[PDB]
């Protein structure tokens, strides 16, 4: 569906709360994933963030080791980095590869 | 397939109590497109009127030999000529003796028509059924065609005088009066008939306004096919029907109609 | 004001000569013929008892009215004559307190443009009631008037607008599946569809009045039971 | 919504009928052999579809992809979308190819990238983007068993099977490499199976009058051999590059007036049977180079005007369908009935159900039904006991407003049931069947498995 | 009993027969048993030409000399020579030969235009005569009954009537003309049909004597008068117990059509009854408007709706058939008695709908002790709450009820909905009462109940701002009640 999201999870005792007992209202998306494994392990799961902004459909993730930056792939050959956003809050593709248009051996209009 | 020909509510073509009816009138009006001739109707009115059925149509035409029947016929045209009339209504077999045939094109036009006063002429063409009718006075059919032709014959004539001069008069005259003519005047393509010849149609539009019912044979529409020649309309015409029974009317519907070596079928679509 | 205070009431006192009219005009083609209203002027125009003579001057009818009780064929007769033979049986301008009669003229087409308006001079009078159709689908000759750049004078058809008190039209009531663009179109090139000629057809009134604007409405009338309804 | 219709193209070979005549038929233009050399035969190469396939070297993955990204690009959004096959004979080219060209085809829309044809169509049934079926263009020399197993195993939903005459010098004078009767044991064991199908007819040609023209359409729609359930009317047109246009050259040919032409088309409309869908008597043609004949963009547009002065209007589907939704709901429609016809067609009984509206004749919904016979049959499926098959279902009933009370927030969702429980009926009661099958596209495996018909082979069965 | 028939070769007579009806549907071919020689009963007469059959127990025979046409009887037996019975000696040619309506009496026609019936034991006595010769005609027992639409159960005597068409195509009664050019014509229980030569089917309701010639041919009919047919199509056989014609295509395939007249008889013979399944069945199947299942008689429902409710075991169907509720009579607007009440009279002039403006008179009359939609949910909802199981069985029904009216009670229906001890259950509540209602209204209610989880629930579906409904309960949840 073109569109890249984020779940976080954690092990107990930092696991988000004030959704159980406790007047808050709750949105019908915001629901939280708790799961009890073992008798000494409980993890909570939330949703964080809507990452969009692609021409077709997404054909590789792949995660970092010194920052919070992912790549991604598109069918259209175009390479995208996406990086979070430390103004906004909501992630913001870095830098933009393949701007080449090719289609094929043989190119008419577009890429592919 | 076929489909029976009837013209009135009575479930008859020619009712005969009409010409049992003293002092009436009735006029009919017949207009046919001239790429076709409407003779298959005129034959098959003429044996209604004498055999008393369609003889062409809904009944055979074997017996077809009118002539001596205790009825009478009178047909009059300008169109053709007595040797036509003679040769071919013979042999179409309509009856001579019983029957009065005339016409007004063989050596009329040399010097009998031409170079003499109008007043002369119309009261002699009107004399000429004037006197031959009074033998047979009231079992009598006359029908004329296309008489606005002899409107082009006399030098300056309009609608009004030939009109008050020649129809009125007949039908006066006579029982029953039947008025056959064509309708090329409308149909001229891209051009008005309306600009400045519209002395011919006040004719017809008079004609129509005086009938009391209304035959139109007329062409298919944008093309031609074979199993089908022609569309025949039915209509109510200006005048009402001067008889003495109440329950009278005219029936209205439509026809398809296919002619063939002298045999004509009628259907619905 | 307090008089005629519903169109309907005005038309039947229109149709029985309840009021007084010098000249009524009703014009009609060959979509609808009009020897109906004549029918309606009959019917009405008992109610109150009026057997008074009813002279039908005729040009081109051939039948004998029944509903009419006298019968003039003018075939024969020029203008002059015209007038003469009609003031006898009319109540002609003499005895100025008389009663009054009805005319019915068949046609006026047949009538030269030049004595349209002495044949309403001669005649004009608080006795009689001058009825007559128009055919609006003839058009009249005009070789004889020659109209070149100095012989000119206005059409009949303005004319007889003009010196009319009350109009009536005459409409058919389409009901089936002819339209008005068809119609005209078939009328034209003659071919004469069904759905013609019927008795229940279509009205429009023009009544004028003295020192003053006319009324203009419409109305449906049939022809079997004899009542009219006027126009929503 | 959203029914799609993307055309792809094979690359180019030679039909083998060829070889045991020596040409091409007459009226086929260009192929391989003519000037143009690089374009399948019946087709000239100058058509849109033809750039689109010259640019990707005639490959299904990229034609699919690129005709149905532009589609969802120019403003509609595509769910069900229904392939097309066309030029030559596509069941000619070796074994790999077609596998492989069908797993293509799928995995474009799936989003799969495997193999196995097996797990490709397995993974397609689950997808989104559903198909709808295939159309396969094939000959009647190339429509036995074990071709049939394959196009059932493919997926595909509807042949078209070309006879162009029912006369028999026809067939060799035009180079056409089979005798007309054998068409007919085409049509019987095709149908068992399930396979709607339809037909070509072409009104003149070389040695043809008007009247044979006539009698022959007369006897293709009254012989209970030659009713089909659709039929295509292509007006012969002389290319130059045809065999046809020598004939003109050489003075060995004349053609029809428009006045002819146009009365033979009307003629012909004038006699379809209800069940056939007339597809298309204003066909698409290469425009300019056409040398003899009349043009052909407005026919229907003047035959329509002839059945109006003749009357016996047409009475084919396309022209009284409403349609999915709000087609022609701008007025409420009148009396809705159902009406129920059955008729004798290629050794066996067919039954065929609509909900129509008689007083004014469209049609909202319709469906078909065969009585599987035991001289065809070959199936294991269906050579175990009496069965019975829908050939198809079609459902424009659709339709939110209706005549006669339709449901106020439920919309005629339940309409399809109505039709689907009355074929059980007399499934049960009349055909005495023990097992009733449907085929269907890959793509619309669900609407129908969950009526409770369960998977066999390449059908959906269930029992009595 | 359809189980004997009958078929003639030359010089001999051959009789089959089946066990049953129920047999032959079993698959057991039909057995010929019974074989008759002519020399045994007849001594070689010249002619064996038509045969007919009378109460399962009279076989006919004619027998043609050169002027004189005998008719033989026999009084079937077994397999063993069925004994001779009198054979009559006529004077006259016979040219058509039937059966009766009932199969009991013969009637035939004569080659001068006289139809005449015998009985089964020599018994003769004349009927009538034709004006014109005719190809076919049928005999028809016509009751004799006074009223117009037959209203009456003393099951007055009867007559014989014998219709009649020519080989022109006009269909004549008795003595009476009809339409003027027709081509088929069909005669069961109180039912003609005939279709004109503009093939077009027209029924005729047989109510009593005294006919008259039926109307010239109109557009369109409110009753089921006329229908419109395919062209070539003559009729086959009528099927009045399942309501349906069969016909024959003039390509030669057979067609079968439901014309809503006797699907009418059917469910009003089912209403009659007092059962309220089959006649549902009926009236849904053929898209006939489920109104009529009590609008033709409302008296009936109002006493009966408690075994209504138990008949019809659906939730769904109920459902359904309650928000298929108008207000108009459908007895005079889709399905009148005009059916088959009055004779010769004008035709139906396809109705055209009211102009828009003209319809708000009625919005504006409105009151609750009006309209029967009110009155029937009323009924419904009294007859539903008197029993705690029933309202666990059809909430649904209940829901219904409540959004069927003018002045909804929404905060009934958000009441009901509270009770529950499942959380996914009113959720499939709240679901269901959105989708006959906007939700914005739905979520007014839930804020005048005074509740905080409904109102946020329903504001679920409202599609409207986050900034709707996040302060107004942050605000809302937390403060004093009052
Ligand atoms: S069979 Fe088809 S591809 Fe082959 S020559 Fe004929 S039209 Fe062309």
């Amino acid at each position: 569906d073109r569109y890249i999201r984020l779940w976080r999870i954690r092990i107990n005792d930092l696991i988000d709360d004030s959704e159980e007992d406790s007047k808050k209202l709750t949105l019908l998306s915001n629901k939280q994933y708790k799961f009890q494994i073992d008798d000494e392990l409980r993890v909570g799961i939330n949703f964080e963030a809507l990452i969009m902004g692609h021409d077709d459909w997404i054909s590789s993730l792949q995660w970092h080791e010194s920052r919070l930056q992912l790549l991604a792939a598109t069918a259209d050959t175009s390479l995208m980095v996406w990086e979070p956003d430390e103004t906004s809050g909501i992630w913001v593709c870095s830098l933009r590869l393949g701007e080449m248009s090719s289609k094929g051996a043989s190119t008419a209009t577009g890429s592919s | 397939q076929r489909q029976d020909l009837v013209l009135f509510s009575d479930q008859s073509v020619l009712p005969a109590h009409f010409f049992q009816d003293s002092n009436s009138h009735n006029l009919f009006f017949i207009t046919h497109q001239s790429c076709t001739q409407p003779l298959w109707m005129i034959n098959a009115l003429v044996e209604t009127h004498v055999l008393g059925s369609p003889s062409s149509l809904n009944e055979s035409s074997s017996s077809m030999l009118p002539s001596s029947t205790r009825s009478h016929a009178v047909l009059a045209s300008f169109i053709h000529e007595q040797n036509y009339f003679t040769n071919s209504l013979n042999k179409l077999k309509i009856p001579s003796n019983n029957y009065n045939v005339l016409d007004f094109l063989s050596d009329f036009i040399v010097n009998n028509i031409h170079n003499k006063p109008r007043d002369k002429i119309l009261s002699d063409v009107l004399a000429k059924f004037s006197a031959a009718i009074q033998n047979n006075p009231t079992d009598t059919i006359v029908i004329i065609e296309q008489p606005e032709l002899l409107l082009s014959l006399v030098s300056g004539l309009t609608c009004s005088e030939l009109n008050n001069k020649f129809i009125t008069p007949l039908l006066r005259q006579c029982k029953v009066l039947i008025i056959v003519s064509n309708s090329d005047i409308f149909n001229i393509d891209e051009y008005d008939a309306s600009v400045h010849s519209s002395n011919l149609q006040n004719f017809y539009k008079s004609s129509f306004i005086k009938s009391m019912i209304n035959l139109n044979l007329n062409p298919l529409k944008t093309g031609f096919a074979k199993d089908v020649t022609g569309s025949l309309h039915v209509c109510r015409g200006g005048a009402p029907i001067a008889t003495s029974n109440t329950s009278l009317h005219v029936v209205e519907n439509e026809y398809l109609y296919l002619n063939e070596k002298e045999s004509t079928k009628l259907f619905y679509r | 004001a307090s008089s005629s205070h519903n169109p309907v009431i005005l038309l039947k006192r229109i149709l029985s000569l309840t009021e007084s009219s010098p000249f009524i005009l009703c014009l009609d083609s060959i979509a609808q013929t009009s020897y109906k209203l004549i029918q309606e002027f009959v019917h009405q125009s008992k109610s109150k008892g009026n057997e008074y003579p009813i002279v039908y001057i005729s040009f081109e009818t051939v039948n004998k009215p029944s509903y009419c009780t006298q019968f003039i064929d003018a075939t024969q007769m020029d203008f002059v004559h015209l007038v003469k033979q009609i003031i006898s049986y009319l109540p002609a301008a003499t005895a100025t307190q008389a009663k009054k009669h009805m005319v019915i003229i068949d046609s006026l087409n047949y009538i030269s443009t030049e004595y349209i308006t002495r044949f309403l001079s001669e005649i004009a009078s608080p006795h009689c009631t001058m009825v007559a159709t128009y055919h609006k689908d003839i058009k009249d000759e005009n070789r004889t008037v020659i109209p070149d750049w100095n012989n000119n004078y206005p059409d009949k058809l303005t004319l007889l607008q003009f010196m009319a008190t009350t109009i009536v039209d005459i409409d058919v009531v389409l009901t089936g599946t002819l339209d008005t663009e068809e119609v005209s179109e078939l009328l034209n090139e003659f071919r004469i569809p069904r759905g013609l000629n019927n008795d229940i057809f279509q009205l429009r009134l023009v009544n004028k009045r003295k020192s003053g604007r006319s009324l203009e409405y419409d109305f449906i009338v049939n022809s079997n039971t004899h009542e009219y309804e006027l126009l929503s | 919504s959203g029914i799609a219709v993307v055309a792809v193209m094979c690359k180019p070979h030679r039909c083998p009928h060829i070889a045991y005549t020596g040409n091409i038929c007459v009226y086929c233009p260009g192929g391989p052999d003519s000037d143009f050399e690089y374009s399948t035969q019946s087709y000239t190469g100058y058509e849109p579809t033809s750039m689109r396939a010259i640019r990707a070297r005639y490959d299904p993955y990229e034609q699919a992809r690129g005709r149905v990204e532009q589609l969802k690009q120019l403003g509609h959004s595509i769910d069900k979308v229904e392939y097309v096959l066309m030029g030559g004979t596509f069941m000619s080219l070796p074994k790999e190819y077609r596998e492989d060209f069908i797993v293509k085809l799928h995995n474009a829309l799936s989003g799969f990238n495997g193999n196995d044809i097996d797990e490709a169509i397995l993974y397609s049934q689950q997808s989104l983007t559903k198909c709808v079926g295939i159309t396969i263009e094939t000959r009647p020399d190339y429509c036995t068993q074990t071709h049939l197993d394959d196009m059932l195993k493919y997926g595909c939903t509807r042949l078209e099977i070309g006879v162009q005459s029912l006369y028999e010098d026809v067939a060799r004078d035009t180079n056409r490499g089979h005798t007309v009767r054998s068409v007919c044991e085409t049509f019987a064991v095709s149908k068992d199976a399930g396979y709607k199908v339809v037909s070509h007819m072409m009104p003149d040609l070389p040695n043809v009058g008007m009247e044979r023209d006539i009698e022959q359409f007369k006897e293709y729609f009254e012989n209970p051999d030659f009713r089909t359930d659709g039929l295509k009317i292509y007006p012969t047109l002389v290319i130059r590059g045809t065999g046809l246009y020598e004939l003109w050259k050489t003075g060995r040919y004349k053609s029809y007036s428009a006045n002819a032409l146009v009365d033979l088309v009307a003629r012909i409309l004038a006699l379809v049977p209800p069940w056939t869908r007339i597809y298309r008597v204003q066909r698409d043609i290469p425009m300019p180079l056409v040398t003899s004949g009349v043009d052909n963009g407005n026919l229907r547009e003047l035959a329509l005007a002839r059945m109006k002065d003749l009357g016996t209007t047409c009475r084919d589907v396309r022209t009284r369908e409403v349609g999915i939704q709000e087609v022609h709901h701008k007025v409420q429609p009148d009396q809705v009935e159902l009406i129920r016809r059955d008729y004798y067609a290629n050794g066996g009984w067919e039954t065929f159900l609509s909900y129509e509206d008689p007083k004014k004749d469209i049609l909202i919904g319709l469906l078909r039904l065969r009585k599987a016979s035991k001289k065809y049959t070959y199936r294991k499926e269906f050579t175990s006991q009496r069965t019975s098959i829908v050939r198809e279902l079609h459902v424009y009933g659709s339709v939110v407003p209706l005549h006669s009370r339709d449901p106020r927030k439920f919309q005629h969702q339940g309409f399809g049931t109505l039709l689907m429980e009355e074929a059980e009926r007399i499934a049960k009661e009349e055909h005495g069947s023990e097992k009733i099958s449907v085929i269907s596209g890959v793509g619309v495996r669900n609407y129908y498995g969950k009526l409770g018909y369960e998977l066999d082979g390449p059908y959906m069965s269930k029992r009595i | 009993s359809n189980e004997i028939y009958a078929a003639i070769n030359k010089d001999v007579l051959i009789f089959a027969a089946v066990p049953s009806i129920e047999e032959m549907k079993k698959g057991k071919h039909p057995s010929i048993v019974c074989e008759f020689p002519k020399s045994e009963f007849t001594s070689e007469v010249d002619s064996l030409r038509q045969v007919a059959f009378i109460n399962d127990s009279i076989v006919g025979v004619l027998l043609d000399t050169d002027n004189l046409s005998r008719i033989a009887l026999l009084d079937i037996q077994d397999i063993t020579q069925p004994t001779l019975i009198t054979i009559v000696e006529v004077y006259d040619k016979i040219v058509l030969l039937r059966s009766d309506f009932d199969y009991n009496h013969l009637v035939y026609e004569t080659r001068d235009g006289t139809v005449c019936q015998l009985d089964a034991e020599g018994q003769l006595m004349e009927i009538t005569k034709f004006p014109q010769l005719v190809r076919d005609f049928r005999v028809k027992r016509v009751h004799n009954t006074s009223a117009e639409d037959d209203d009456n159960w003393s099951a007055e005597s009867s007559e014989l009537v014998a219709f009649g068409i020519t080989n022109n195509g006009k269909l004549f009664a008795n003595q009476v003309l009809l339409a003027s050019a027709v081509t088929s014509l069909e005669i069961t229980d109180s039912f003609l049909l005939f279709t004109t030569a503009q093939h077009n089917l027209q029924f005729v309701h047989l109510n009593s004597t005294d006919f008259k010639p039926l109307p010239l041919v109109e557009e369109g009919v409110e009753d089921e008068r006329v229908r419109a047919i395919e062209r070539g199509s003559i009729l086959v056989s009528v099927i009045p117990s399942k309501s349906s014609v069969v016909l024959q295509a003039t390509r030669g395939n057979l067609e079968t059509i439901y014309p809503r007249i006797m699907v009418l008889a059917e469910v009003r013979k089912n209403i009659m009854a007092k059962r309220y399944k089959e006649a549902f069945i009926v009236c849904r199947t053929h898209r006939i408007n489920l109104d009529i299942l009590h609008d033709y008689a409302p008296e009936l429902f109002i006493e009966n709706l408690e075994v209504f409710i138990n008949q019809i075991g659906r939730v769904d169907y109920l459902n359904l058939f309650i928000s298929c509720l108008s207000e108009d009579d459908v007895t005079k607007t889709k399905y009148k008695e005009t059916l088959y009440s009055g004779i010769s009279k004008s035709f139906g002039m396809e109705p055209a709908p009211l102009t828009e403006m003209q319809i708000y008179m009625k919005k504006k009359m409105f009151d609750p002790k009006t309209s029967k939609v009110n009155k029937i949910c009323d009924a419904v909802l009294n007859v539903l709450l008197s029993n705690p199981e029933y309202k666990k069985k059809y909430l649904q029904t209940i829901i219904t009820a409540y959004a069927s009216q003018n002045p909804q009670n929404l905060s009934a229906a958000l009441k009901l909905i509270s009770e529950l001890e499942n959380s996914e259950e009113k959720d499939s509540c709240v679901t269901y009462l959105c989708f006959l209602q906007d939700v914005n209204v739905v979520y007014k209610s839930a804020l005048s109940l005074y509740d905080v989880s409904l109102a946020l629930l329903v504001a679920q579906k409202s599609q409207m701002d986050p900034r709707e409904y996040l302060p107004f309960l942050q605000e809302l949840q937390d403060n004093e009640p009052l």
